[PDB]
């Protein structure tokens, strides 16, 4: 019925010092039954990564529509898109489907290459954007992610601090909800370097 | 001159004249000849019908459109056919929709509208076909000739087609007395084949080149060719 | 080739003929009229010519209402006139309707003038052969008078003038501005303002003019009317008392 | 009628040849030379600038040069603003390939689209044909390093080296000359400047009137790189093959 | 609904699918072949609504041989799933959509690797050792879970299906009378004439 | 150059459109009609060549109404003149439609002026042929109208058309002179009669049949009404009279 | 939401709050919601967020346009028309309830414009779940000819009504002036009364804390 | 809402009350539903505010666009317009309009439009919610050719009963006096018309 | 009715030569000449205000055009062909980006969308090609300043500094004397005034010459306050005693 609880599927969003981290879980399934523990749902243009929950098949064709479109942009404007750019299309792209909407959660996470400011933000499923400085939350266990989130988080954290704390928000919200978790990964990323590690966690 | 305006229907000439018109026009005068009169109680339309070989038909001429009205052709046979067409349906529109029969006066005005949308626009051309319309409605028996400029003129008599002239002064003549020719059909169709033969030259009106229609007070439109025409050769 | 001639192509000198020929169009006529800017109004003057003795003089006009505050005065042909004047009215009527607010003179201006570029530009619609002079009292600009022509330009103007003997009139108006060193007639009355561009319009023709040889129309804030012969002859009477 | 001022831009002339293609080809043959080499390790393409000045701003300019994939690219010689609207549509169906199918569209692929739209303009429509004249450079794993061209009628070939615009008899014959088999992309990149050197109708060949570009398979990395030449970096290999 | 099972062993792909055609009261055929060919070496076999389900299989195969004929080129597996998936998600948003669920299985011969694809009619894409659409998986993802190796041969991988199907015909409630069995390797597609009692 | 003439739209080098021109030539060639404006409506009347004593007389009307308060006649080719009174006809239904009131007839003239102007713009469709007179009683008096090929119309005391046209003219203008305070319906009616039966001298060789039609606030309710019976023997009479 | 608009002797002020929810949970604890339709000419929505953001850039887009067209400074009767001839033709569909105020060439303006099309104009003005607190207190304290001050605490203080007193309004205020002959002046978080009271203790993870299964490092560069 | 015309001797006036609600929330108490569509024509709106105001914003443009080409417009050929639009778009309006205009030839004139998209022209019309409890009070009080003073009374005695028995009433009176003489605005407060 | 020109008006001719492209040229060759000058920290585009008639308002009569914020054109060649080529450059940069990405569109891109416009009246049915050569100056974060010229076929060109029009052949000569890659805006303006007198016949002033320039921004300019990132448009058009207090140090 609700397509936004059929798959089941979180992404989480931090901002730390001079860093941003984005993580996920990896599990895909069909109401009850648990279909694939490799289904991720965060991918990247150039710099920019985008998370999306919600309906898997909107998950894929956005993220194909994505790589199309930057795949344009960086021909003609012979630059990657930025952050902040990036967001704007994705809330475009997303009202423009305003009543036939694509059932998503996306959530954006990057450093602007020229400012080097740290940019996360959130978006509900026609678009409108969420522009918090901390941290965005989407999927089945939201209300969980917030709660750990508000609880653990603070201000300016090292990337291996931010590492810490972006996962244990992920992990135990994902073990409070029934159709999160199967495996989760988790990217911290720097103006020169992105390291991607995936997390061991319960699997049931 | 002329050649550089006789490209289109939208061309005028220097002085006035649309020539596609006046060529479809000449369509007309290369067709066999046909004739029509009427009385106050019946309408007639006599008819020529010309032959390609000795081994073909000879080709039809007159077209009924409901039960009390109907018309002869003269010059291209398939633009009558989409003229009649046109017309069969008027009528079947005023049948269906008011359960009224079309007066013959407003089927000429439908004809004229008709074909004056072909001489005023590009890419299409004028129809290249004379009409003689016959009919009886709630004012009596109507005569009217059709011409491809869209003018349509309500007559007593008239002939169309190739030598048409002999006829129409015989008719212009013989008016007084056929116009009074009433209750008796008969009588009014023998004085149209008079008034044809007076545009005869090549031949005489035999069985199967003479075609007869009528109608009128109590005599739904009908055609009569061949043996049914006999009687009147 | 030489069908650069007949339609809207560039000709190997970069010109357009039929825009060219459009605007010999527009004295066909042979009718002069011009504008002035007074102080708070603007004033727009034609000659008035009626040969046929069965024609109604009441119904022979080439200024037209467009709303109540845009008056707009046409020389050419008066069909094209009127085909620009039926436009002109339904643009307006559009624009307050879904802007909210009264059309500008020079907006209107520059959207006929935009409509004619276009039949300038595509092959299938010829030019209107019409220049139009649009005058109002602009609710931020104050009095105005906006022109365009067959190519699709337009200016605004302090004043200005039209038609065969054009040339008299503009270089009439262009002295008296050297000497006043303003861009209007500085007077607080419309009357006055009529009675100077109709004397203007005199001197320059070096013609008389009675009540049913002119043609007046007025702009004042939020309003614009024309005059009646007798309201023109008032006008006559009162240049007549000081020459 | 329209009828009269119509120039009927898709027929044939009695000998069965399409006019507007004719003068299309007749119009590409004074755009600057463009030439495409083909090697065993990568491919190279080196293309005249066509009229310039001192005020010419060279380093945000690009006239004859453009990327179509990360894997394709085109050298073009013609009507520029054409170009543009041919290299967009191209850009496209590249897309659209990579959407349906998750793979990067194959060479001849993109290029027989590309060259169908212009056999369009040449039969339907009553619409001038594009004034353009391409070479495409690319590589995908099925044929792997590929050259193509593509004129106004819409006919497209392969080639090992070939050249498009003016004076291309006088190249072409240049290349058959010293083009071998075997060769190495600094060879085709020598070739290639060397060519355009004797068939320029200017007095020097410089920097400022060249765009290069090469694709190579970068032997540290296993993947393909598209290098569209910076100024300076095309007047240091001016220097370099002895032409200075 | 139908039983339709994939499984992706060391050098193939096994689909196994249904033979019933049950319409209300009666079973009305039972050696239905739920399948077709796109290509050499890419299966696809199908269940879902009645009419849809054919029609939406020979349309994609149409599709494929078409390519195939215009490239002189057999399109990867991966390539031929990613049209499938594609066509599936246009539909889902239609007037009215295709209620078609597919397994594919081919052999890619450019990598040397079997690959299984599940695309449920949504459009939802997912690649696995092993799959099945409907009722069937809540019987075999765990038996599978527990008897599954990646090293299996295609024989040891015909054992495992035996096992699936066994566990089928024990707990559902439905005769679909049993399946047939395609093998998908670097040599194409054979079918398993011998299952009725392997 | 030349060839100015040969399509609609097209301005000559002196600002002329030729077709409009030999539209115009098309409505002198026809048959003379009028249009005689009294103190409370308006009085139309059009020659009927006898072309032969087959014609049945009283039979082919000219003169048509719109609406139920508008008069229509016209010189030129019949056809193009129905065609302007059919649009005028939807053009009336229209207005009345949205509005209620029936169509003012100053609005009436510039619905079929913008239609006829509008021929005039395009090379794909040819300017009437006709010259249309036109007119009836509003909410406020009684008006006339002429309109050309052109599209050009203006309201008039007296106006006429065709052939005889010129003779019209010089009745129509004494008949402005010597009644300056206004005719009346009765007698436009008259006066009609007689100014076809003079200008029917430019056509002296072929015999005619008279047609008048009126629209009277007075006589008529402000309705168009054709003049049968009495009234029109004693207008025939009237100009009988006065030819000899 | 809370969002308010209030003329005064010489211009016009409009403020909101800053809370941002998704049913019961605050999403956004501190989003703009005063948005820009020309430099001069303020918005603020309640209802669909998507839909007020995107009404408000179309239009402006348009105003924008019409501008550069016109030559002339955009006009709020503008905005209010094409506005709401654009909600009228959607029927209600587009959930965009606002209150727009500014300044242009003609004075200055406050209208309310509903989701269905219709429109109101006002002296002062209230609009979301806070609606009513916000309006107990500007029909408490509002008066004819308010200063510029006054405006800017009235206008202030319903919000807080509605920070305080509505579980939809929350966290700050924002305001924004609009003057008759100046440049229009944004206030962002123009009151902060809810700031978190420091966390009794530092949820620092010791570094190792989290299993970690597999590493690798991604490749951004082309 | 209670919205009235009433024709007299010199014209006619329009009269409404100013209160618009959203249930039982009063989001406007000072609304203006007297619109107006011409110099001389005005009209008095009830039923969907949105429906009301996108039918006599497009009137407004359709009566400018006619004064451009024919002149000032008859107030039967407004309600003509209002009617076109109502009826013809019957199923998706909930439109109840009162037109009045003042015409030198006519003299004042009232038609109205209910729900249908019928048209009645009436010696004077009430309309709105409010419009049921006053029926009797205004078939007992109104006389034709009645003066200025006499026709503002009836519609102030009026009103203010129907704001008495309304809750979706009230708040000022609002008046607009159509005659040779020109156009007047008129307000009366609650402390005043309470007390009648 | 109806457009039934639904083929090019613009074909190749058997040299090769497209006739419509190279009149339209000829026109921009017979128009009032119009120039542009890029500088280290700005840009200049000039032409001469061509007054049809001292009665006319010349101010009334914009040649150059903001286009966005951050960019201006100037022309030579059919003005009415120009005045709509902005109304369509100006709706582009909205519907083609700013409506997509929330930020005007870099210089070269909405040149690149002129240029499709013009294109485009060079090949589809029934038009002529536009009768101008476009001089575009503007700034974006990424690429700077940066100046482009757009001829008739759609073609442009990247310049330091170039003159288009009547004597472009006289001005494009001297402004290669004058130009080094360390001008400043201001030196750049006294070089544009200096160009732009040779071209000129009459009155040489504030009133008949019009000229922008592309610098730094002008919060002053902007309309509000309030919000940091928000500086204000690079885009400034001079005023006509701005012109005058240069002239003097000409």
């Amino acid at each position: 019925s609700d397509p936004s609880s059929i798959n089941g599927g979180i992404v989480v969003a931090m901002t730390g010092k001079d860093c941003v981290a984005i993580a996920c879980d990896l599990r895909l399934g069909s109401q009850s039954l648990g279909v694939s523990n490799k289904f991720e749902k965060i991918f990247h243009y150039g710099h920019v990564f985008l998370g999306i929950t919600g309906l898997a098949t909107d998950v894929t064709t956005l993220n194909e529509m994505f790589r199309y479109k930057t795949n344009l942009y960086k021909l003609k404007e012979e630059r990657a898109i930025e952050p902040e750019t990036f967001t704007q299309l994705v809330s475009s792209s997303l009202y423009e489907r305003r009543f036939g909407p694509y059932f998503v959660g996306p959530v954006v996470a990057g450093i602007n290459s020229k400012s080097g400011k740290p940019f996360i933000a959130g978006f509900d499923l026609i678009g409108c954007i969420d522009e918090a400085k901390d941290f965005i939350v989407s999927g089945t266990a939201s209300d969980q992610l917030f709660g750990m989130c508000e609880s653990l988080y603070e201000p300016n954290l090292e990337p291996e601090d931010l590492f810490e704390t972006i996962s244990q928000a992920l992990l135990n919200a994902a073990d409070r909800d029934a159709l999160s978790g199967w495996g989760a990964v988790v990217y911290i990323i720097k103006k020169d370097e992105v390291v991607k590690r995936y997390l061991k966690m319960r699997q049931d | 001159f002329r050649n550089n305006y006789d490209g289109d229907t939208v061309t005028f000439s220097p002085t006035g004249r649309l020539f596609q018109v006046e060529y479809a026009l000449e369509a007309i005068k290369q067709g066999s000849v046909t004739v029509g009169l009427r009385s106050n109680t019946h309408a007639v339309l006599v008819a020529l019908k010309r032959n390609a070989d000795e081994l073909s038909s000879y080709q039809k001429k007159i077209i009924k459109c409901d039960e009390h009205m109907g018309l002869s052709l003269a010059g291209l046979a398939p633009d009558a056919r989409v003229l009649s067409n046109y017309l069969r349906q008027q009528c079947n529109y005023s049948s269906l929709v008011f359960n009224r029969k079309l007066a013959v006066e407003r089927a000429g005005h439908l004809l004229c509208d008709k074909a004056q949308k072909n001489t005023q626009s590009y890419g299409g051309r004028p129809y290249g076909v004379g009409l003689l319309i016959i009919g009886y409605d709630k004012s009596g028996a109507h005569l009217l000739e059709f011409q491809p400029s869209g003018n349509v003129t309500e007559l007593y008599g008239t002939a169309i087609g190739a030598r048409s002239q002999g006829a129409k002064t015989y008719l212009e003549r013989t008016l007084d007395t056929f116009i009074k020719i009433d209750g008796n059909p008969d009588e009014l169709i023998k004085a149209g084949v008079e008034a044809i033969s007076q545009s005869l030259r090549d031949e005489s009106l035999t069985v199967d080149n003479l075609s007869i229609a009528i109608v009128g007070k109590d005599t739904p439109f009908t055609i009569y060719d061949g043996e049914a025409v006999a009687k009147y050769i | 080739a030489g069908y650069d001639r007949h339609i809207t192509i560039f000709s190997p000198e970069g010109r357009l003929y039929q825009v060219e020929y459009a605007f010999k169009a527009t004295n066909q006529t042979n009718i002069n009229s011009l504008a002035v800017r007074g102080k708070d109004c603007t004033v727009v003057i034609s000659q008035k010519k009626v040969p046929d003795k069965l024609l109604d003089p009441t119904t022979v006009s080439y200024i037209f209402c467009i709303s109540r505050t845009i008056g707009m005065v046409v020389n050419g042909p008066i069909p094209d006139a009127r085909n620009a004047a039926l436009r002109a009215k339904a643009e307006a009527a559009e624009f307050r309707y879904k802007y909210g607010y009264d059309m500008p003179c020079d907006v209107l201006a520059k959207r006929m003038a935009n409509l004619s570029q276009i039949y300038t530009q595509r092959a299938y619609m010829r030019p209107l052969g019409v220049i139009l002079t649009f005058v109002s009292v602009d609710e931020e600009l104050g009095p105005s008078i906006y022109k365009t022509d067959p190519a699709g330009y337009y200016v605004g103007y302090k004043a200005t003038a039209t038609g065969p003997k054009q040339q008299e009139i503009t270089t009439n108006l262009e002295n008296h501005f050297k000497k006043s060193k303003i861009d209007h007639i500085n007077e607080e009355s419309w009357e006055k303002v009529v009675e100077f561009a109709i004397t203007h319009m005199i001197d320059a023709l070096g013609t008389e003019f009675s009540k049913n040889d002119l043609e007046v129309g007025v702009a004042t804030k939020d309003k614009f009317f024309t005059l009646s012969a007798e309201n023109i002859e008032e006008r006559l009477v009162a240049i007549a008392e000081q020459d | 009628g329209s009828r009269r001022y119509d120039s009927r831009t898709t027929i044939f002339s009695p000998e069965g040849r399409l006019y507007q293609v004719e003068y299309a080809l007749e119009s590409i043959s004074h755009a600057g030379t463009a030439i495409g080499i083909m090697a065993s390790d990568g491919i190279v393409l080196a293309a005249e600038r066509k009229v310039t000045s001192t005020l010419l701003e060279q380093d945000t300019s690009t006239e004859k040069l453009y990327k179509l994939n990360d894997k394709i690219a085109v050298a073009v010689a013609g009507l520029t603003a054409d170009a543009e609207i041919l290299i967009n549509t191209a850009r496209i169906h590249a897309q659209n390939y990579l959407k349906t199918y998750n793979e990067d569209i194959p060479v001849e692929i993109l290029v027989r689209r590309l060259s169908d739209i212009k056999q369009g303009y040449t039969q339907h429509g009553g619409l001038r044909p594009f004034g353009v004249s391409f070479i495409y450079a690319g590589y995908d794993d099925r044929y792997g390093y590929q050259l193509y061209t593509s004129n106004p009628s819409g006919n497209y070939t392969g080639w090992k080296a070939i050249s498009v615009g003016a004076n291309t008899s006088a190249a072409q014959t240049l290349l058959q000359m010293d083009y071998k088999d075997d060769m190495k992309v600094d060879d085709a990149i020598e070739l290639a400047l060397k060519t355009l050197s004797k068939t320029t109708d200017s007095s020097a060949l410089t920097y400022d009137r060249l765009e290069f570009a090469t694709i190579r398979k970068g032997a540290n990395d296993g993947e393909v790189y598209q290098k569209i030449f910076k100024p300076q970096e095309i007047k240091d290999i001016l220097v370099k093959t002895g032409i200075t | 609904m139908d039983i339709i099972l994939g499984i992706r062993v060391q050098d193939s792909v096994i689909l196994a699918s249904s033979k019933a055609v049950t319409r209300g009261i009666s079973v009305l055929k039972d050696s239905d072949d739920k399948t077709r060919q796109l290509s050499p070496h890419t299966l696809m076999s199908f269940a879902g609504e009645a009419g849809d389900t054919v029609q939406f299989a020979e349309y994609i195969q149409a599709n494929i041989q078409l390519y195939s004929i215009r490239e002189d080129y057999e399109l990867s597996p991966q390539a031929v799933s990613s049209f499938v998936r594609q066509e599936l998600a246009k539909s889902i948003r239609s007037r009215r959509p295709y209620q078609v669920n597919v397994l594919i299985g081919g052999y890619d011969k450019k990598k040397n690797k079997p690959e299984l694809y599940q695309i449920d009619y949504l459009g939802t894409k997912v690649e696995l050792p092993y799959g099945a659409h409907g009722y069937s998986g809540f019987y075999t993802f765990s038996l599978l879970d527990h008897h599954y190796r990646p090293d299996m041969t295609t024989e040891e991988g015909l054992d495992l299906l035996k096992l699936c199907v066994q566990e089928l015909e024990k707990r559902m409630p439905m005769d679909f009378k049993g399946v047939i069995v395609k093998i998908v390797d670097k040599d194409g597609i054979r079918q398993v004439d011998d299952f009725q009692a392997q | 150059g030349t060839g100015y003439d040969l399509s609609n739209s097209v301005f000559s080098p002196d600002g002329r459109n030729f077709q409009v021109e030999y539209a115009v030539k098309a409505v002198e060639n026809g048959t003379t009609s009028i249009g005689i404006k009294c103190n409370d409506g308006v009085v139309f009347a059009v020659e009927k060549l006898i072309t032969s004593k087959l014609l049945v007389p009283q039979k082919n009307v000219k003169i048509q109404v719109v609406d139920r308060h508008i008069g229509c006649v016209y010189s030129g080719l019949i056809p193009d003149g129905r065609h302007l009174v059919n649009r005028g006809r939807e053009e009336a239904a229209s207005f009345k439609k949205l509005y209620k009131t029936p169509i003012p007839i100053p609005a009436f003239a510039d619905r079929l002026g913008q239609y006829v102007q509008a021929h005039t713009l395009y090379n794909s469709v040819r300017p009437f042929g006709v010259s249309t007179i036109f007119g009836g009683v509003d909410k406020n008096g009684a008006h006339l109208y002429m309109l050309e090929p052109s599209g050009s119309y203006w309201g008039y005391k007296g106006a006429a058309t065709g052939k005889g046209r010129q003779s019209a003219k010089a009745e129509l203008e004494k008949l402005v002179d010597h009644h300056p305070e206004g005719l009346s319906a009765r007698e436009a009616v008259k006066q009609a009669a007689k100014i076809i039966y003079l200008a029917h001298e430019d056509n002296k060789e072929k015999d005619f049949e008279l047609e008048i039609s009126w629209c009277s606030l007075s006589e008529t309710n402000g309705l168009h009404k054709f003049v049968k019976g009495d009234l029109l023997q004693e207008a025939i009479d009237f100009a009988q009279k006065e030819i000899n | 939401t809370t969002i308010v608009g209030v003329k005064f002797n010489n211009g016009v002020v409009i403020a909101a709050d800053t809370r941002s929810t998704q049913g019961p949970i605050v999403a956004d604890k501190n989003c703009a919601k005063l948005h820009r339709i020309s430099p001069k000419i303020w918005c603020a929505g309640a209802g669909t967020a998507a839909d007020t953001e995107a009404v408000t850039q179309l239009i402006g887009s348009n105003i924008e346009l019409h501008s550069l067209y016109t030559s002339r400074e955009p006009r709020v009767v503008s905005a209010l028309q094409m506005l709401k001839q654009h909600l009228f033709k959607y029927q209600g569909h587009i959930g965009a309830y606002l209150i727009v105020a500014g300044v242009d060439p003609t004075g200055s303006h406050l209208f309310s414009i509903h989701a269905h099309g219709s429109t109101d104009v006002g002296y002062y003005l209230s609009l979301g779940s806070g609606s009513l607190a916000a309006m107990a207190v500007l029909e408490s304290h509002w008066k004819q000819d308010l200063t510029k001050e006054e405006a800017i605490k009235l206008a202030s203080d319903a919000i807080q009504a509605g920070i305080w007193n509505d579980l939809g309004s929350g966290s700050n205020v924002d305001v924004c002036v609009m003057e008759i002959g100046k440049d229009a002046e944004y206030l962002r978080n123009y009151l902060t009364p809810n700031v978190r009271e420091e966390k009794q203790k530092s949820y620092k993870f010791p570094r190792g804390t989290t299993a970690v299964l597999k590493e690798s490092i991604v490749n951004i560069c082309d | 809402t209670s919205i009235m015309a009433v024709t007299f001797k010199d014209g006619v006036i329009l009269g409404a009350d100013s209160r618009t609600t959203t249930g039982a929330y009063i989001a406007n108490r000072v609304t203006d539903k007297l619109t107006r569509v011409h110099d001389k024509i005005w009209c008095c709106r009830s039923g969907s505010a949105a429906d009301t105001q996108a039918i006599a914003d497009i009137v407004q443009y359709h009566l400018e666009l006619y004064t451009s080409q024919y002149g000032t417009p008859s107030t039967e050929t407004a309600a003509s317009v209002f009617k076109e639009l109502c009826y013809e778009n019957k199923d998706n309006l909930t439109a109840g309009i009162i037109v009045a205009g003042y015409d030198d030839k006519n003299k004042g004139e009232v038609y109205t439009i209910p729900l249908g998209g019928s048209v009645h022209k009436l010696p004077y019309a009430i309309a709105g919610s409010g419009s049921t409890f006053i029926y009797g009070y205004c078939d007992k009080n109104f006389r034709e050719n009645m003066s200025k003073e006499e026709t503002v009374d009836f519609i102030k005695h009026s009103l203010s009963q129907a704001i008495k028995w309304d809750g979706s009433s009230g708040g000022v009176i609002r008046m607009v006096v159509l005659t040779a003489a020109g156009v007047e605005r008129l307000i009366f407060y609650p402390d005043e018309y309470e007390q009648l | 009715m109806t457009d039934r020109y639904s083929f090019s008006l613009t074909t190749f001719s058997p040299s090769g030569k497209l006739g419509q492209i190279d009149y339209a040229l000829t026109a921009v060759k017979q128009g009032v000449t119009s120039l542009g000058i890029k500088a280290t920290n700005g840009v200049v585009i000039a032409t001469e205000k061509k007054s049809s008639s001292p009665l006319a308002m010349s101010e009334t009569l914009s040649k150059v055009s903001l286009l966005t914020p951050d960019i201006g054109a100037v022309y030579s060649g059919m003005g009415p062909d120009y005045r709509v080529l902005v109304d369509k450059s100006r709706k582009v940069a909205h519907t083609s980006y700013k409506r997509i990405y929330g930020e005007y569109p870099p210089t070269k891109l909405l040149v690149s969308e002129v240029a499709k416009i013009m294109q485009e009246a060079t090949q589809s049915g029934g038009v002529r090609p536009f009768g101008v050569s476009l001089l575009i100056a503007g700034h974006d974060e990424f690429n700077g300043f940066s100046l482009y010229q757009v001829d008739p076929s759609g073609s442009y060109f990247p310049w330091k500094a170039t003159a288009i029009g009547k004597g472009s052949v006289a001005a494009k000569t001297f402004l290669e004397k004058r130009w080094n890659d360390e001008l400043e805006l201001e030196d750049a303006i006294h070089i544009a005034l200096l160009t732009l007198k040779e071209s000129v016949e009459g009155e040489f002033n504030g009133d008949t010459i019009e000229l922008a320039i592309i610098g730094d921004e002008n919060p002053d300019l902007l309309g509000y306050t309030g919000i940091p990132t928000d500086k204000g448009p690079r885009f400034r058009k001079l005023t006509s005693q701005e012109i005058n207090d240069r002239l003097e140090a000409l």
